[PDB]
RNA sequence: GCGAUGAUCUACCCAUGGGUGGGUACAAAUGGCAGUCUGACAAGU
């Protein structure tokens, strides 16, 4: 009857795509890593979006963050393997959720924003 | 009821007031006072009924029927109102449940005092069972035979 | 041709009928406008034919919501049923003015000889309605608008956010304010009547210190003569004469040199002692509520840690809301001891996250960082 | 600034709003329910003389409020005042919404509305503690779903983020927003449009209002808090534009 | 004689006040959880104890709305809270919180009954050590004297201005040193009489009003063979009636 | 048989005891600030 917790959740196009920019981020020095980094940089206002894992034991842990990003009006996605997170994030063990900041001298800059177009089409 | 009352009273057109009644439990299904006058009028037009078929063939249980079906629905719908006039977990939703059966209850005991008498309260109490009420309920079962 | 129109209010539903049709080409002027402004001329255009209000605070819920939808309610379909004449609904239909377009096919497939217009001469009208509001009804309506709008507000928007009873914190918040409260001024009244008592007996005030069973002894030994061996025995059914404590108190009462007090004196003494007695028995019973409500609310975070620091946290962070909300280092905020003490914020912001955003939280999540955070212990 | 710093509080321009002059000044709104800040600044304590109360003020963060960074700026006129009525859409929560129901007052009202749920929760436990805001939980484009709830408001404050701004705009305001009536938009150009350039997205929304009968009086731009952003005060006409 | 303890006086004061001040922020926090629930009653009763006793004779809008309130409020106001109970904001509470809630209003009830009785106790007490400043500046102001001069004894040594001046210490001695004009109430502004006066009487009547308790304590405090029928205190109250009626007679104006 | 579900870092003596020292929330002090105004007229006819 309701939604799932997680929801919204990508597609697997749209995962590679994601992950494709989280992964020159991360080379790049733009992604921050983790919950509670995740949670500073909303606070802040430094980020750009979030990507979040949607099977991480249990699921509240992280779904504290779409009320931050719904109050702040940032974008947010959840993809289906905490694992392929980590892997893709460049960290030697499981991430369950990530924040891609801002940057304006940023190599990636039209990347960013084609997939966080997607994003906001998403929602 | 004064509009019902005077139609029926000095032009006497029952069809004139059964809709107007009708109409007036429409727009308030929560009123005891307008449940209990429609029987009324329904038992008064039953008895002048009856007494004009006597002369008629001194010159020459439907009724309860309809006026009990009226009382079904009448506490069919003041349970439903006197739940939603105030819709909670189980025992204030329980108790809850016991104030308005007590409620309906002695509404009904008012019905008796407004009372084929010994048919009328045999299918009242009928209804009733389909504590204390009911020792009080096998009392009325002991007086209607001595009644 | 615009004959009837209906308004929804918080308090009921209201007919107008038309007087007068407002002409249709020069609606965008100024004098039209002016007219639609000044109540010399809205009661030209308009006059209140009939008006029903609602009949408790639950039918206005279920109306509303109804309205919102778009649908016919019960109550809606017996005021058009009463007002709207049956005229042929081939030729010359009557024609109701309505705000909502979606509201209304619902009004025609229930009465097939109205049909219902929202233009924008319709929504002038109805907009000059809820401009005068009040000042329409000639005195009808009863009830006050804005608390009724207050109301009605608040009900449907938490009917619609599906609101809960669990996850009420407050309750937690003043229960923990209270018992701080209660644990204050149980020790003031304590040493109070401690001190007054103990100007009659400061052998027994020095001798005993824990303060409800000294209430206790006050409440008991009225003066320090009428003491036998059966009130010893009765002591001894109170607190304790294996300690010898009661042998104590009824040789220092036999030898007393306390200044002796007024019967009435003793009385009101009497009188206070069993006022404090009473507050420490309601504070042990607002002890044990907290707890339960701490296990029933925040039962992850109770298992980790304990009901009284998890309310004290809920409390300090403003609500459970925020707790959860905040980062896992600013819940520290509000050398192994320190590092140990930065695992534990981890961990219980962590069961903080869970124990508020799950709908009927779980002590075996709770119990799991519990005992991941003893092993870690264990570890060091 | 500190936890013990004293300060001299003073009437701004505006009603309702004040400034807390010290070594830095801090613009302040009389709290309502004094003793609980919604989100977490700092407030201001003064004492009053029956026995003497504690009367509290609250500070106004202009790096998160939309509206204290045009306050600070400077508008010439805000139709918002100590006794008016104030539909405020796009109300994500107390951040903004609570400062606007301590300026408009225990006598005005403030209707706050906003779509999605979680804060929704977080609008109807601050509206629980704040008694002159009415909470809305639904979408706010469609005026006619919720025309039970609002009876002619005085001003509209608008921080939807929404590419159909104008038109939602234009439709709460012919509904429900008083003639004469203050408009208050806070556009972000980033939202409405991506592609071009930020002024033509300013010129774009304002021709839009004027088009939708709404007569722009003034613009500021807000720059030192936020990027891109504007604040357009209009008045709503309905006749004689010109 | 065993009555004569003003050590008992001064623990009654102090008491007193305690008391009053911790039944007013236990009534707070009971406003608070029962407008948690209710959020209209706090701004229609202010009357904490009528609160408390509400909340022991209904617990939810529908026995706000059935139930009989004569004996606490007003008809007018009764039925204002039933229009509000019919129409609330706040949510609805669970049987366990009833219970504390409950218990809470209880102990406010227990403590207004404690307070009054206190409160007579120590009329009592004062009617029955120093009786004739009891007829005189009543059984509340001359607590106050006693508790704070200590004793009766040391209250007795004192002078008659001291004891006009008593309470206001404050503005006495910053305006001593600062060369302005110092107080002339004290704590004999709540006494009865300076109630009565009317601005320049106020102060004349403080002035021999504090003379007459001066006259009174030296009798209690001294006496060997007191009669404990306050006799000399109806003198002095009956001194000082006659020169406030005469002096409220004296006009200022023209005729 | 580690780690984003978070690794690392945030005053003086006597070879993991006691003795010096500084700082924050709460209580007690008959400890300190801290000393109890003026003194013959006034009102009526």
């Amino acid at each position: 009857a309701p939604n799932p917790k997680a929801f919204p959740l990508a597609d697997a196009a749209l995962t590679q795509q994601i992950l494709d920019v989280v992964q020159q981020a991360a080379n790049l020095r733009q992604l921050k890593k983790g919950a509670n980094e995740a949670t500073k940089t909303l606070n802040r206002g430094i980020s750009e979006f979030i990507i979040m894992a949607a099977d991480c034991e249990p699921i509240e842990i992280l779904l504290h963050l779409p009320l931050l990003c719904e109050d702040k009006n940032v974008p947010y996605v959840f993809v289906p393997s905490r694992v392929a997170l980590g892997r893709a994030c460049g960290v030697s063990r499981p991430v369950i959720a990530a924040s891609i900041t801002t940057n304006d001298a940023s190599a990636i800059k039209t990347q960013i924003y084609a997939v966080k177009d997607k994003i906001e089409t998403l929602l | 009821i004064s509009c019902a009352k005077y139609e029926y009273e000095v032009h006497a057109n029952f069809k004139s007031c059964r809709n107007i009644f009708q109409n007036g439990l429409r727009f308030n299904p929560d009123v005891p006072k307008l449940w209990y006058e429609y029987v009324k009028f329904e038992l008064n037009f039953i008895t002048k009924l009856i007494n004009r078929r006597k002369v008629m063939g001194l010159i020459n249980a439907l009724r309860g029927d309809i006026a009990l079906t009226i009382f079904d629905v009448c506490m069919k719908t003041l349970g439903k109102h006197y739940i939603n006039k105030h819709k909670s977990d189980s025992k204030m939703n329980i108790e809850l449940n016991k104030e308005t059966l007590n409620y309906l209850f002695s509404e009904s005991l008012r019905y008796i005092k407004l009372f084929e008498r010994d048919y009328l309260i045999n299918h009242v109490l009928q209804f009733w069972k389909n504590p204390e009420l009911y020792l009080k309920t096998v009392m009325i079962d002991i007086t209607l035979n001595i009644r | 041709p615009i004959e009837y129109l209906l308004f929804e209010e918080p308090t009921g539903y209201a007919v107008f009928k038309v007087k007068l049709q407002q002409d249709d080409i020069g609606s965008r002027l100024k004098e039209v406008q002016e007219q639609i402004n000044d109540f010399g001329a809205f009661t030209k255009l308009i006059e209140l034919v009939s008006f029903a209000p609602f009949k408790g605070a639950a039918e206005a819920l279920e109306n509303a919501n109804d309205i919102s939808e778009g649908l016919v309610s019960e109550s809606l379909k017996a005021i058009l049923d009463l007002n709207l004449p049956k005229a042929s609904s081939k030729k010359k239909n009557i024609t109701l003015a309505i705000s909502d377009k979606n509201l209304g096919p619902s009004i025609k497939e229930e009465f097939p000889y109205v049909d219902c217009i929202s233009n924008e001469l319709a929504q002038d009208l109805i907009r000059g309605v809820r401009l005068h509001g009040e000042k329409l009804f000639k005195g009808l309506q009863s009830g006050d608008l804005e608390r009724a709008q207050l109301g009605l507000g608040h009900a449907y928007s938490r009917a619609k956010v599906k609101f809960s009873v669990q996850k009420n914190d407050n309750h937690i918040i003043q229960a923990i304010a209270l018992l701080d409260q209660l644990d204050k001024d149980i020790n003031t009244f304590a040493m109070r009547v401690k001190e007054w008592y103990g100007w009659h007996f400061p052998e027994l005030a020095k001798l005993v210190p824990d303060n409800y069973t000294f209430a206790k002894l006050v409440l008991f030994i009225k003066d320090k003569a009428s003491l036998n061996d059966d009130s010893l025995h009765d002591l001894a059914a109170l607190l304790n004469e294996d300690s010898g404590i009661a042998q104590r108190v009824i040789d220092n009462a036999r030898i007393s040199m306390g200044q002796d007090i007024s019967e009435t004196d003793m009385e009101n003494v009497c009188v206070f002692a069993q006022r404090v007695a009473s507050l420490a028995d309601y504070r042990r019973q607002l002890y044990d509520y907290l707890c339960e409500k701490m296990h029933t609310v925040a039962p992850n975070l109770s298992e980790l840690i304990g009901e009284v620091i998890g309310a004290r946290l809920i409390s300090h962070a403003g609500s459970l809301t925020n707790l959860s909300k905040q980062a896992a280092s600013t819940v520290q905020i509000l050398k192994n001891k320190g590092r140990i003490s930065r695992y534990l914020a981890n961990k219980c912001s962590m069961a903080s996250r869970i124990d508020n955003y799950s709908e009927e939280p779980s002590n075996v999540f709770g119990s799991v960082l519990k005992k991941q955070v003893e092993q870690r212990l264990e570890f060091y | 600034a500190r936890g013990g710093a004293k300060v001299v509080i003073e009437p701004h321009r505006h009603a309702g709003v004040y400034i807390a002059r010290g070594k830095e000044d801090l613009l302040v709104t009389k709290n309502m329910a004094p003793g609980e800040s919604v989100y977490g600044e700092k407030r201001i304590s003064v004492e009053e003389p029956v026995p003497p109360t504690k009367v509290e003020y609250r500070v106004w963060n202009p790096f998160r409020s939309k509206l204290a960074a045009g306050i600070m700026g400077g508008l010439d006129e805000l139709f918002i005042a100590p006794g008016k009525k104030v539909l405020y859409l796009g109300a994500a929560s107390g951040t903004s919404v609570s400062h606007v129901s301590d300026v408009v007052g225990p006598e005005g009202v403030v209707y706050a509305v906003e779509f999605s749920h979680r804060p929704g929760r977080e609008l109807i436990s601050m509206a629980k503690k704040r008694p002159n805001i009415i909470p809305i939980i639904e979408d706010a484009r469609h005026p006619q779903k919720y025309r039970m709830l609002i009876g002619m408001v005085d001003c509209v404050f608008a921080d939807v983020a929404q590419p159909d701004q104008a038109r939602i705009i234009a439709l709460n305001s012919h509904m429900f927003l008083k003639d004469q009536g203050g408009v208050v938009i806070s556009i972000k150009a980033n939202c409405i449009d991506s592609t071009v350039d930020a002024e033509t997205v300013f010129a774009r929304e304002v021709q839009k209002l004027r088009e939708e009968r709404i007569k722009p009086l003034e613009q500021l731009t807000l720059e030192p808090y936020e990027r891109d952003h504007c604040i357009v005060v209009g008045r709503y006409m309905r006749s004689g534009l010109k | 004689s065993a009555d004569k303890v003003d050590v008992m006086i001064i623990q009654a004061i102090a008491l007193l006040d305690d008391l009053d001040k911790e039944l007013n922020t236990y009534a707070m926090r009971c406003k608070e959880w029962y407008g948690w629930h209710f959020p209209e009653l706090a701004k229609i009763v202010t009357d904490s104890v009528a609160y408390a006793r509400i909340i022991l004779t209904m617990g939810i809008r529908s026995k706000a709305s059935e139930t009989d309130l004569s004996e606490i409020l007003p008809e007018e106001i009764e039925e204002r809270v039933k229009t509000a109970a019919e129409v609330s904001m706040g949510t609805e509470i669970t049987q366990t919180d009833l219970d504390n809630i409950n218990a809470l209003a209880e102990q406010i009830v227990e403590f207004a009954a404690y307070r009054e009785q206190l409160s007579n106790y120590l009329s009592a007490r004062m009617k029955a050590i120093a009786p004739n400043l009891t007829q005189l500046v009543g059984e509340l102001v001359g607590a106050r004297l006693i508790a704070h001069s200590g004793s009766l004894i040391s209250l007795a040594k004192s002078p008659a201005s001291t004891i006009q001046i008593l309470g206001a210490e404050k503005a006495l001695f910053r305006a001593l040193k600062t060369k302005h004009d110092t107080p002339k109430y004290g704590l004999l502004y709540h006494a009865s009489l300076v109630g009565q006066a009317t601005g320049k009487n106020k102060g004349k009547i403080a002035r021999v009003l504090a003379a007459k308790a001066a006259v009174s304590l030296r009798y209690d405090a001294l006496a060997e063979d007191r009669d404990d029928s306050g006799d000399i205190g109806l003198e002095s109250r009956a001194k000082v009636e006659n020169r406030l009626s005469q002096l409220e007679g004296r006009d200022l104006r023209t005729t």
